[PDB]
């Protein structure tokens, strides 16, 4: 699952 | 002193003394190609928002209260990763993906139009914002080029373009860059976020050459890891803050912190706004062209010493002051 918009890490 | 404090003020420069001298001008029109993000919260309320949806779409099922209820949920008890991505899963498989953009676009939209005293206040909030929402593949070059070419026929002065087509070049379908070209030659200035990928890939439009391209910031102004760099998102972008950036979400008068390039974007798109908007107040005609370039050339560079690749801040931080020096002679 890409990070985007909102990343989460 | 600054006189409509921003919850950014501290951390750009410059944003406080700008805000003193306006707060957005309805003559510049932002275009916010992204989801389709809720106008009845009270950030909108006064805000010259309106929104426009692409003709050649068919509309999609309106997403339920309790289905938004549900990811804000999953949101707030915190996970990540592969347990956030089974939890989604388990309770809105059907609508996970449409109330991320949805979502993200009301973050995005109340960071450049959230009104002052509202519990969102965003960069521009007196200028004329119309948002396009792609909620009903839907980022192919060819949707967005489509969604372009109407932003403009709409009479965009900013374009902000909330999407990341991945690439692993700067090559995009032709199409697209027709698009961006046809933004510079009709002075009409695109936005858009480098990524979170830390590197693994590339986006569009970001990448290709016209648009300012914007990379996100820790709250010290260090780069954050995960912002895409490189190529032209160093040759043509800028650094703004990221990280833990105020905003709405769908159904909710509680506001919610979001990191990421798509955070940092729209505080770039309302930095130009407030810039393009100031242009106008002072009877000098609007040029989007030298605000890009007013803050490239200014943007501040990462010391070497502090930062490990000074490429990652891509220009430089934002400099406001530097961008009212070289446009406005302060």
């Amino acid at each position: 699952p890409i990070p985007f918009p909102a990343y989460d890490g | 002193v600054a006189l409509h404090p921003h919850d950014l003020d501290e951390r750009i420069p410059g944003l406080a003394d700008l805000h003193n001298q306006t707060l957005g001008d309805p003559q510049i029109t932002i275009v916010i190609i992204d989801g389709d993000p809720d106008y009845t919260l009270s950030c909108f309320e006064g805000a010259e928002v309106s929104k426009v949806f692409p003709y050649w779409h068919e509309p999609a099922e309106p997403i339920t209260p309790e289905d938004y209820a549900a990811f804000q949920s999953i949101r707030d008890q915190g996970l990540k990763g592969k347990e956030k991505e089974e939890a989604l899963e388990a309770v809105i498989p059907d609508t996970k993906d449409r109330i991320v953009l949805n979502d993200a676009a009301c973050h995005v939209t109340s960071t450049i139009v959230g009104q002052e005293h509202s519990p969102v206040f965003g960069i521009a909030p007196n200028c004329r914002v119309i948002n396009m929402p792609q909620d009903a593949d839907v980022m192919s070059p060819l949707n967005l080029a489509r969604a372009i070419d109407l932003a403009l026929e709409l009479g965009a002065n900013i374009i902000h373009c909330a999407f990341c087509r991945p690439t692993q070049t700067s090559e995009g379908e032709e199409i697209l860059v027709q698009a961006i070209k046809k933004c510079q030659d009709n002075n009409v200035l695109i936005v858009s976020p480098t990524g979170n990928n830390s590197n693994e890939s590339w986006c569009l439009p970001a990448v290709l050459p016209g648009t300012l391209a914007v990379g996100a910031a820790k709250v010290d102004g260090t780069p954050c890891h995960f912002s895409n760099w490189g190529g032209n998102n160093t040759k043509e972008g800028i650094l703004a803050p990221g990280e833990e950036i105020l905003g709405a979400q769908p159904c909710t008068e509680e506001p919610v912190r979001l990191t990421g390039t798509s955070m940092a974007a729209p505080v770039m798109t309302g930095i130009s706004a407030l810039l393009m908007s100031l242009q106008v107040q002072q009877g000098k005609p609007v040029d989007a062209e030298a605000v890009r370039t007013a803050l490239l050339k200014t943007a501040i560079p990462c010391d070497p010493e502090v930062v490990e690749e000074p490429e990652r801040c891509l220009r430089g931080f934002v400099n406001i002051p530097g961008a009212m020096k070289v446009l406005f002679g302060q």
